RNA sequence: CCCGAACGGAAACAUCUUAGUAGGGGGAGGAAAAGAAAUCAAUUGAGAUCCCCUGAGUAGGGGCGACCGAAAGGGGGACAGC
RNA sequence: GAGGUAGAGUACCAUCCCCUGGUUUGGGGGUGGGAAGUUAGGGGACACGUGCCUCUAAGGCUAAAUAUGUCCCGAGACCGAU
RNA sequence: ACCUCGGACUAGGGGCAAAAGACCAAUCUAGCCCGGUGAUAGCUAGUUCCCCCCGAAAUGCGUCCUAGCGCAGCCUCCCUAA
RNA sequence: CCGCAGCCUGGCGUUGUCCCUCGGGCGUUUAUGCGUAGAGUAGGUGGGAGGGGUCGAACCUGUCCUUUCGGGGGCAGGGGACCCGAAAGUGAAACACCACCCAUGGACGCUCGAGGGACUAACCUCUCGAAAGAGAGGAACAACGUCAGGUGGGCGGUUCGGC
């Protein structure tokens, strides 16, 4: 069980995320979206069913900190409606991680999602991605069910965790 | 006008009349985290015009002026009623 | 599923309401959604979810103003759980 | 009988905002902190304590029971060419 | 500071204006079209078969009230009551 | 009547490392105390008539610091072993041992200020570089987010009595 003990490093509080500091620098260097070989914290990729088995993949992907990207309005409204300061983006940035990231593989599908770092003027995230058109999932007993259409495009109806959660079931 | 500051009146626990401690009227505290003022933030969160309407205009000229009496041999406390005045004079 | 209106109403109107509707954006299917309690209620009981009838304009909210407005339980439908 | 397992920036807290009856009591998000984790936790209308009762999240997935007429059969106290 | 042509760009609480609140398609104190929206009218005009019975007021009080309403008085119809 | 942009200031986060003077502290390190009556330094409360004693004391002799030079406190040798009383005073006694508080100073790891300074590694600005990456200046500031306060007809909705 070294997902049992890969926090047990990082739980709450350890000098490693000075060595992660450097790691924030270098990728705010890299593309805002890319693919990385093999997902970092295994304990909540494998908590997704993330299996290293051809087929899938790991994306990391950052937004900007602050309130809603909202516009003032110019028309005549009532006071209630037309403050500006205050507002934010009602679905969580965890949700919104996955949706650009949804968008750059459409060939696949999304299902689970976490943030690994998170400084005052980003957030970074790792999300799960699988496809479904390759010939070994294609096969598998233990996940037949995305044979079918319905799994597809899930995270942009909130049907993931996030969505669940961003529902507050 | 001018009031003393000892009035023999009639104590409701004491059942009879006797001494008692004169003095004004003077309202407490606004005791904040009451109902009505809980309301009142929670009314006023959010965005929107100045939610309850205050008063601006004033034409009385002065407040209703109000005794309060306490029962010396029973440590109770009297409300009497108002009445307008310019200044109540405590002095005996 | 995100974003998000005024018109009017309060015989005025600014909180409120009209209302998450009109409408914007995304994405499906023939149905979708949701679906196995950190559920309730309360004398130690019931046993996924959904919709229908009631509960009920009850509870509760608001210049206590127009108005808004549950749940639990009961009664029906099919009741499948890995 | 002995031993072991049992999901983190997640719960939770302060603050700002959003909405719903959720009201000193709800859910969501931003912001800041921030746990325990089986000898764990939560919940049981303000807070705290004490006992008593019941559940176990932070990953899945799911038959049916209902939403509708681009369409196709059938019926009608629907009109007879403004 | 001549005039003009062809191409192209600037969108509405905006664009342009050697600036008259001018022009922006005949629509300009805020363009058009479609949708909110059968919006709001304490205002204005119309409101359609017959017979018969009964049959008013233009006053008081209150009103951000005197082009309306509330409570009265004034009408009709029904039942009980002796 | 007000509301919202924008602006100014400040707080929090992106926020790092050396410091530096002083004032605060945090958890520690330690050491320093005469209104009178009295063998005499009773600062004030506790358990406590036993505590020290080759499980080292009384005695006097000096080096030394201090203080209301009152006087006590710390030094080994000379001395190989002795003093306080349950006994006399004090509105409050045991320099009988060990504790708590006030009070003086320094230091240790951490925190906050009056602040100040310095650096670069964050980050920002620019350049080179196909990329990768490199170089130059500022700087933990700035800028952003968020929150608060001040300003705020720049923009938005409104009323503008009655007879």
């Amino acid at each position: 069980s070294m997902y049992h003990y890969i926090e047990q490093t990082w739980q709450n509080k350890d000098w490693r995320r000075s060595i992660l500091r450097k790691r924030l620098i270098e990728w705010r260097r890299q593309p805002a979206i890319t693919r990385i070989d093999r997902p970092t914290r295994l304990n909540r990729a494998r908590a997704l069913g993330y299996k290293a088995k051809q087929g899938f993949v790991m994306v990391r992907v950052r937004v900007r900190r602050g309130g809603l990207n909202k516009p003032r309005p110019n028309s005549g409204r009532r006071p209630k409606r037309m403050g500006v300061y205050g507002y934010g983006p009602s679905k969580g940035y965890r949700w919104i991680a996955e949706e650009r990231a949804a968008r750059k593989f459409p060939n696949l599908e999304v299902l689970g999602s976490y943030y690994v770092a998170e400084d005052g003027m980003y957030k970074y995230y790792e999300v799960i991605m699988v496809d479904y058109s390759h010939p070994v999932i294609r096969s598998d007993p233990e996940l037949k069910w995305l044979q079918d259409s319905v799994n597809r495009k899930r995270v942009f109806r909130g049907l993931t965790s996030a969505g669940q959660k961003s529902r507050g079931l | 006008m001018k009031v003393p500051k000892v009035i023999k009146t009639y104590c409701p626990k004491c059942k009879t009349h006797t001494e008692h401690s004169v003095s004004l009227y003077k309202g407490g505290k606004r005791r904040s985290l009451a109902e009505g003022q809980r309301r009142y933030e929670r009314k006023n969160v959010g965005y929107g015009s100045k939610r309850k309407p205050e008063q601006k205009r004033f034409a009385k000229t002065t407040k209703k002026q109000t005794l309060v009496l306490k029962c010396q041999k029973c440590s109770y406390t009297i409300v009497k009623e108002g009445m307008r005045l310019k200044k109540l004079e405590l002095v005996e």
